[PDB]
C-alpha cells in the first residue's frame, strides 16, 4: 500500500490490431457445375453417368443460394459450411427419376430403384440435389426415352450401375428395363423429377477440390490481422522497395521470422512491421513525498500511445519512450530517478515532476601552468564508511517434502 | 496429475537452485573484496588509490554490521591550498640544485 | 487468449525472469557508473597545451566532431562494429550513460589527470607542471628527478611515438578489440538463438499457434500448445540464465577495471 | 555406361521464401555436388532407358535442335495403375496423368527434311490430371529436377547457354521452380522421351544438408555440401 | 535415429551445451596460460649454486 521512490515496471502496452484482413489468390477456375446441372439431356436412372470433377474450385453461390432446386439435403456436412470445406476427386452422377422415387435415393432406403439400379451406402457423405422437371422431360405422348431396371435376379451393390438387358426369368420372362410414362398432365409425385447428386472421395490424396476463398481489402500503414495464402500473422504492412523473385510469396530475415509478404491479388511486396509494443513504467517520488506519477512507454511514440492517460496536456518524447506526466526542463541535476539515455526525472517544485538531461557535475577549468603549482596549507580528516556483504541466510531445502509433502 | 505437479515443483525448485547459486557466487566474491579490505586496511595502510576510501589512507577501522561488514576508513584530505610559483631546479654556482 | 490462459497455470515463472532480467540491465548500469563516474567536477584542459613537449591531442576530445571524442577513442569507436527480434516482445532498454557523457566523463579524468597528477583523485585538483609530474612519477619508480629532467626531450618524444604507434595499431591491426567485439557478438547470438527456437515443435504437430487451434478442437490444441509452452519457457530460463552468468563475468570484468581506473589513473601503482 | 562430374550442378530454391544477404542451412533432397551422374548418349546410340526415379533425379540434357521432348513417369508403365506423362510437343504441353498402355520403346519421330509419329501409349483410360502450358555443339543447357513429395511433383528448371562439346559445365546457377502438381501417385521408375547428336545426364538426388548463400537480390548465387569434405563441414558449422 | 530424430525438434538445446563446454574447457587453457606463461624467456639458473 506504499510504494518507495523510483521507477518501476507495470504492465506493458501493445497496440491491438485495428482489424482483420484476408487476403487470397483470385478465384478464377471453378467446376462445371453449370455443364453437370443444365445439361441439356440427362443420363437415365439404370444409365446414370459419372462425370469426375477435379481441380477446380465448388462455390455454391448460385447453387444454394438459387431456389430452382426442390430438393437439396447434404447428408454429411451443412451447405454453409460446404463452401469453406477443402474436398478431394468429385464425382457427379445425373439421372432423371419418378417424384415418389426421390426418397429411395437416401441411404438405406428400398424400392425397385434403389433395389436395382441405384443404392447409396450407409455411410454416405455427399450432397443429394433433385428438382422437378416435368415442363422439361415431359411429352404428351409420353417421355419413354427414359428407362427404368423394373426386373432382376437380385439386388444391386451400392455405387454399381447395370446394363444388361438380359431376359430375367421370373419362374415367366420380362425385359428388365421399363420406360418412364412422363407427361405434362402428370400429378405431383409421377412427374419427372431430374436428381444430381454429389458423391467424392476425401482425406485420401493431396486436396484438389476446394470451396471458395473470400478475400477483404488490403490496409496498410495500420496493426491488423492478416492472412495471406493461410499466412496469418499480426503487423504493420506497408509498401517496401525489396525485390522478390517471380517465384517467392514470403521473405524471412536472419532470425527466421517473416517479415514481407507478396499480396496474392495485386502482386507487391509489403514490409510487416511488428504492432508497437513495450513495457509501462512509472515514475514515483514515495508515496508520502506526493501521490502522483509519471508514466514511461519504454520505446514508444506518442504520437502513438494516445491510441491507448492519453490526455497528456505534459509529453515528452525521450530516446528511452516519452515520457507522460513530468514538466521537461533546461537545467541540469544531479540524476534523482534513472529513465535511460541520460534522462532523469526527479521531484520538484507548484511542486511537479520534472524531466532533464542529468548532469555530470560542476565544471572545473584547472589553472594549469608551466611554473605555477598548488600546494595544501592544510588538511582536514575524514572519515567515510563501506558497506560490504559478507554472508546471506543458509536455506535447507528438504526436495522430497517440498515436491511431494507427505504424500 | 500427481505427475505434471511433480514436473511443475522440480522445475520451480531447480530454477531456485540455480538462481542461490548465482547470487552465493556474488556474496563469495563480495566477501572476498571485504576479507581482503579487512587485511589490507585495518591490518596495515593501503597505497591503493579509492581502496580504503577516498583520499591519503590513514587507517580503518571495521564495524560488525547484520551479514555484512561496515569499514570507518580514515583518510587524509589537503584543505586549502595556495599558488606558488615552481621550479624544476635551482642554478647557483654553475650547478643544478634539485 | 488459449495460449496465455494455459500459461497462467505455471505461476511466476515470468515475473522471475523479468526480475532477473532488470537487476541484468541496473547491475550494466552500475557498472558503468563505478567505472568511469569517478571525478567529482569535470576538469577542463587548459587552451595552452603547453605540457613540457608531451603530446595529449590525440586522446585529448576534438571539438571538430559533434561527439567530443578524442582521435583514438573514435577509432575504437569504429573498430567495434554492432529491432528484428522486436517480433516477439525482445525489447533493448537504452544505456541510461550515453555515449557522450562517457567521453565526457573520460575527457575529466584525462584533463585531471595531465594537470593536477593524482591530486584530483584525493582531493581538490592541486595544479603542478606537467614536467615536474613526471619527477615525481620517475620518484615513484626509484630513480631520481634529474634524469627526467635531463632527458625531458627523448622522453616526450618517446611518448609521443608510442602514442603514434597505438594510433597506428588501432587503425591497422581489428583483433585488439577482441573482448568487447565478444561480448557483442555472445549477446546477440543468444538474442538470436532465442527468436530461433519460435520455430520449434518441441513435440506438438505444428511450432504455429494459429495452425494448432485452426486444425485442432480445444483439448487437443490444449495439448499441444502444453508443449510449446513447455519448450519455450525452457528456452526463456536457458536464455535467463545464461544471461545472467555472463553478468556475472561482466561485473567481474567491470570492477576489475574501477580498480583500474583508480588506482593506475588516478594514482601511481607499485603492483607489478 | 558413362559417367561423368556434376561439379555445382543440381541446386534448386528449396522454398518460395526471399532471403535477402544471408546464409541458409537446408536439409533437402540435393545431387550431391561432384556427383557420379550419369551419361547417355543418343548419336548410332538412342540411349532411352527405364530409369529408376527414386528420391527425385536431376536431370541435365546439353540439347540443340530440340532432341529431348518429354518423360514417363509411374510404377508400372502397363496401364494396370496410374502414371504420370509430360511431353513438351510444339503445341501447348499436356502433362497428363492417366492408365497408358505404354509401349517397350516409346519415342517421338520427326521427318528430317515434322513430327509424324508420336508413339507413347495405345489407351488413355482412367485420366485425372491434365495441366496444359507453354504452347510450343550444344548452346543451350536445359538442367531439370524433379520430386515426388507427399503427392506433390515438383519440378525445377533453368536455362543457361553453354558452349561446351561433350561434357557438363563448370560453375553455379540455381533451378528456379516453374511448377507443382499435385498428382497424388506412386513413382518408382521413369523413361525419358527422345525425338527420331543428342545427349542427356541423369543425376540422383539424396538426402543432404546445404549452405545456400542468398545476396540481396534473393538469388542463391553459391552453395556449400555440408558432407563433401571437413572444409565444407567446417563452413557449415561456422555458417560462413 | 528415431531418437536423434525426435531430439532435433527441440532446436539447438544442445547446440548450445556443447558451445557452452566447448566454451569452458578452451577458458581452462586460458587460465593456466595466464597464471604461468607471465615470461616469455625460459630462464636457467647457473650451475654454480
Ligand atoms: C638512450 O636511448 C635513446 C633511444 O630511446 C637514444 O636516443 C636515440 O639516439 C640515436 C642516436 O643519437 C638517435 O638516432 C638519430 O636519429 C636522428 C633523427 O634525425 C638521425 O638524424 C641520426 O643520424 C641518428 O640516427 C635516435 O633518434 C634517438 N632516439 C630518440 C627517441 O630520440 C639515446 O641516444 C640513448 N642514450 C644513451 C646514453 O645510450
Ligand atoms: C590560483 O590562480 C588561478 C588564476 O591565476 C591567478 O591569476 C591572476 C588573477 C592573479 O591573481 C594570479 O596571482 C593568480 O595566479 C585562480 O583561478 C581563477 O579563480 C577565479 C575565481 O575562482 C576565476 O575567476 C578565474 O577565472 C580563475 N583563473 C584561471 C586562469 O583559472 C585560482 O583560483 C587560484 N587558486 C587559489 C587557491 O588561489
Ligand atoms: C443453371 O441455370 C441458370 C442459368 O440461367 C442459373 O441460375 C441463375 O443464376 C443467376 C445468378 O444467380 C440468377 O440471376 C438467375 O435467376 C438464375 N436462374 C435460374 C433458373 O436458376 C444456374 O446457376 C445454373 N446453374 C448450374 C449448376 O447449372
Ligand atoms: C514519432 O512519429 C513522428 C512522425 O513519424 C516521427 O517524426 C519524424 O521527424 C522527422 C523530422 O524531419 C520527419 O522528417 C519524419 O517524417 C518523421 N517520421 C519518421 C519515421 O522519421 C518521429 O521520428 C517518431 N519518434 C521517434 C523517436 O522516432
Ligand atoms: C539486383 O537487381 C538490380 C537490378 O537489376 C541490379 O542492379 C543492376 O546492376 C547492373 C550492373 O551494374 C547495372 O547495369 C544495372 O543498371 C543495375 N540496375 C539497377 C535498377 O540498379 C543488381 O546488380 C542486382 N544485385 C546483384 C548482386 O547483382
Ligand atoms: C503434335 C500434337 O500432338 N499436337 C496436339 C494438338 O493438336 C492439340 O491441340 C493439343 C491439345 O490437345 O495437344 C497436342
Ligand atoms: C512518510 O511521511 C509520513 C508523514 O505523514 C511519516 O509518518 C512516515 O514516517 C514517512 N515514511 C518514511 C519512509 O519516511
Ligand atoms: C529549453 O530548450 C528549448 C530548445 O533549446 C527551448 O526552445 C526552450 O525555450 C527551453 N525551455 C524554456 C522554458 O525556455
Ligand atoms: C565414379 O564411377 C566410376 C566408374 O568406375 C569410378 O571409376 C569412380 O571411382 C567413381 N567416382 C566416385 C566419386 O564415386
Ligand atoms: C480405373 O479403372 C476402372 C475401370 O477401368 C474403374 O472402375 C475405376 O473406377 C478407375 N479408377 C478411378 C480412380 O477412377
Ligand atoms: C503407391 O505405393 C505405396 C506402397 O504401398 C502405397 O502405400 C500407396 O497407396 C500407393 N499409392 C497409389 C496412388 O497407388
Amino acid at each position: 500500500f506504499t510504494v518507495e521512490k523510483g521507477i518501476y515496471q507495470t504492465s506493458n502496452f501493445r497496440v491491438q490490431p485495428t482489424e482483420s484482413i484476408v487476403r487470397f489468390p483470385n478465384i478464377t477456375n471453378l467446376c462445371p457445375f453449370g455443364e453437370v446441372f443444365n445439361a441439356t439431356r440427362f443420363a437415365s436412372v439404370y444409365a446414370w453417368n459419372r462425370k469426375r470433377i477435379s481441380n477446380c474450385v465448388a462455390d455454391y453461390s448460385v447453387l444454394y443460394n438459387s431456389a430452382s432446386f426442390s430438393t437439396f439435403k447434404c447428408y454429411g456436412v451443412s451447405p454453409t459450411k460446404l463452401n469453406d470445406l477443402c474436398f478431394t476427386n468429385v464425382y457427379a452422377d445425373s439421372f432423371v427419376i419418378r417424384g415418389d422415387e426421390v426418397r429411395q435415393i437416401a441411404p438405406g432406403q428400398t424400392g425397385k430403384i434403389a433395389d436395382y439400379n441405384y443404392k447409396l451406402p450407409d455411410d454416405f457423405t455427399g450432397c443429394v440435389i433433385a428438382w422437378n422437371s416435368n415442363n422439361l422431360d415431359s411429352k404428351v405422348g409420353g417421355n419413354y426415352n427414359y428407362l427404368y431396371r423394373l426386373f432382376r435376379k437380385s439386388n444391386l451393390k451400392p455405387f454399381e450401375r447395370d446394363i444388361s438387358t438380359e431376359i430375367y426369368q421370373a419362374g415367366n420372362c420380362y425385359f428388365p428395363l421399363q420406360s418412364y410414362g412422363f407427361q405434362p398432365t402428370n400429378g405431383v409425385g409421377y412427374q419427372p423429377y431430374r436428381v444430381v447428386v454429389l458423391s467424392f472421395e476425401l482425406l485420401h490424396a493431396p486436396a484438389t477440390v476446394c470451396g471458395p476463398k473470400k478475400s477483404t481489402n488490403l490496409v496498410k500503414n495500420k496493426c491488423v490481422n492478416f492472412n495471406f495464402n493461410g499466412l496469418t500473422g499480426t503487423g504493420v504492412l506497408t509498401e517496401s522497395n525489396k525485390k522478390f523473385l517471380p517465384f517467392q510469396q514470403f521473405g524471412r530475415d536472419i532470425a527466421d521470422t517473416t517479415d514481407a509478404v507478396r499480396d496474392p491479388q495485386t502482386l507487391e511486396i509489403l514490409d510487416i512491421t511488428p504492432c508497437s509494443f513495450g513495457g509501462v513504467s512509472v515514475i514515483t517520488p514515495g508515496t508520502n513525498t506526493s501521490n502522483q506519477v509519471a508514466v514511461l512507454y519504454q520505446g514508444v511514440n506518442c504520437t502513438e500511445v494516445p491510441v491507448a492517460y492519453s490526455t497528456g496536456s505534459n509529453v515528452f518524447q525521450t530516446r528511452a519512450g516519452c515520457l507522460i506526466g513530468a514538466e521537461h526542463v533546461n537545467n541540469s541535476y544531479e540524476c534523482d530517478i534513472p529513465i535511460g539515455a541520460g534522462i532523469c526525472a526527479s521531484y520538484q517544485t507548484s511542486q511537479s515532476i520534472i524531466a532533464y538531461t542529468m548532469s555530470l557535475g560542476a565544471e572545473n577549468s584547472v589553472a594549469y601552468s608551466n611554473n605555477s603549482i598548488a600546494i595544501p596549507t592544510n588538511f582536514t580528516i575524514s572519515v567515510t564508511t563501506e558497506i560490504l556483504p559478507v554472508s546471506m541466510t543458509k536455506t535447507s531445502v528438504d526436495c522430497t517434502m517440498y515436491i511431494c509433502g507427505d504424500s | 496429475q500427481i505427475d505434471r505437479l511433480i514436473t511443475g515443483r522440480l522445475q520451480s525448485l531447480q530454477t531456485y537452485v540455480t538462481q542461490q547459486l548465482i547470487r552465493a557466487a556474488e556474496i563469495r566474491a563480495s566477501a572476498n573484496l571485504a576479507a581482503t579490505k579487512m587485511s589490507e586496511c585495518v591490518l596495515g595502510q593501503s597505497k591503493r588509490v579509492d581502496f580504503c576510501g577516498k583520499g591519503y589512507h590513514l587507517m580503518s577501522f571495521p564495524q560488525s554490521a547484520p551479514h555484512g561488514v561496515v569499514f570507518l576508513h580514515v583518510t587524509y584530505v589537503p584543505a586549502q591550498e595556495k599558488n606558488f610559483t615552481t621550479a624544476p631546479a635551482i642554478c647557483h654556482d654553475g650547478k643544478a640544485h634539485f | 487468449t488459449e495460449c496465455s490462459n494455459l500459461l497462467l497455470q505455471y505461476g511466476s515463472f515470468c515475473t522471475q525472469l523479468n526480475r532477473a532480467l532488470t537487476g541484468i540491465a541496473v547491475e550494466q548500469d552500475k557498472n558503468t557508473q563505478e567505472v568511469f563516474a569517478q571525478v567529482k567536477q569535470i576538469y577542463k584542459t587548459p587552451p595552452i597545451k603547453d605540457f613540457g613537449g608531451f603530446n595529449f591531442s590525440q586522446i585529448l576530445p576534438d571539438p571538430s566532431k559533434p561527439s567530443k571524442r578524442s582521435f583514438i577513442e573514435d577509432l575504437l569507436f569504429n573498430k567495434v562494429t554492432l529491432c528484428a527480434q522486436k517480433f516477439n516482445g525482445l525489447t533493448v532498454l537504452p544505456p541510461l550513460l550515453t555515449d557522450e557523457m562517457i567521453a565526457q566523463y573520460t575527457s575529466a579524468l584525462l584533463a585531471g589527470t595531465i594537470t593536477s597528477g593524482w591530486t584530483f583523485g584525493a582531493g581538490a585538483a592541486l595544479q603542478i607542471p606537467f614536467a615536474m609530474q613526471m619527477a615525481y612519477r620517475f620518484n615513484g619508480i626509484g630513480v631520481t628527478q634529474n634524469v627526467l629532467y635531463e632527458n625531458q626531450k627523448l622522453i616526450a618524444n618517446q611518448f609521443n611515438s608510442a602514442i603514434g604507434k597505438i594510433q597506428d595499431s588501432l587503425s591497422s591491426t581489428a583483433s585488439a578489440l577482441g573482448k568487447l567485439q565478444d561480448v557483442v557478438n555472445q549477446n546477440a547470438q543468444a538474442l538470436n538463438t532465442l527468436v530461433k527456437q519460435l520455430s520449434s515443435n518441441f513435440g506438438a504437430i505444428s511450432s504455429v499457434l494459429n495452425d494448432i487451434l485452426s486444425r485442432l478442437d480445444p483439448p487437443e490444441a490444449e495439448v499441444q500448445i502444453d508443449r510449446l509452452i513447455t519448450g519455450r519457457l525452457q528456452s526463456l530460463q536457458t536464455y535467463v540464465t545464461q544471461q545472467l552468468i555472463r553478468a556475472a563475468e561482466i561485473r567481474a570484468s567491470a570492477n576489475l577495471a574501477a580498480t583500474k581506473m583508480s588506482e593506475c589513473v588516478l594514482g601511481q601503482s607499485k603492483r607489478v | 555406361p558413362a559417367y561423368t562430374n556434376s561439379f555445382t550442378r543440381g541446386v534448386y530454391y528449396p522454398d518460395k521464401v526471399f532471403r535477402s544477404s544471408v546464409l541458409h542451412s537446408t536439409q533437402d533432397l540435393f545431387l550431391p555436388f561432384f556427383s557420379n551422374v550419369t551419361w547417355f548418349h543418343a548419336i548410332k546410340r538412342f540411349d532411352n532407358p527405364v530409369l529408376p526415379f527414386n528420391d527425385g533425379v536431376y536431370f541435365a540434357s546439353t540439347e540443340k535442335s530440340n532432341i529431348i521432348r518429354g518423360w514417363i513417369f509411374g510404377t508400372t508403365l502397363d496401364s494396370k495403375t496410374q502414371s504420370l506423362l509430360i511431353v513438351n510437343n510444339a503445341t501447348n504441353v499436356v502433362i497428363k496423368v492417366c492408365e497408358f498402355q505404354f509401349c517397350n520403346d516409346p519415342f517421338l519421330g520427326v521427318y528430317y527434311h515434322m513430327e509424324s509419329e508420336f508413339r507413347v501409349y495405345s489407351s488413355a483410360n482412367n485420366c485425372t490430371f491434365e495441366y496444359v502450358s507453354q504452347p510450343f555443339n550444344f548452346k543451350n543447357l536445359r538442367e531439370f529436377v524433379f520430386k515426388n513429395i507427399d503427392g506433390y511433383f515438383k519440378i525445377y528448371s533453368k536455362h543457361t547457354p553453354i558452349n561446351l562439346v561433350r561434357d557438363l559445365p563448370q560453375g553455379f546457377s540455381a533451378l528456379e521452380p516453374l511448377v507443382d502438381l499435385p498428382i497424388g501417385i506412386n513413382i518408382t521408375r521413369f523413361q525419358t522421351l527422345l525425338a527420331l547428336a543428342a545427349a542427356y545426364y541423369v543425376g540422383y538426388l539424396q538426402p543432404r544438408t546445404f549452405l545456400l548463400k542468398y545476396n540481396e537480390n534473393g538469388t542463391i548465387t553459391d552453395a556449400v555440401d555440408c558432407a563433401l569434405d571437413p572444409l565444407s563441414e567446417t563452413k557449415c558449422t561456422l555458417k560462413s
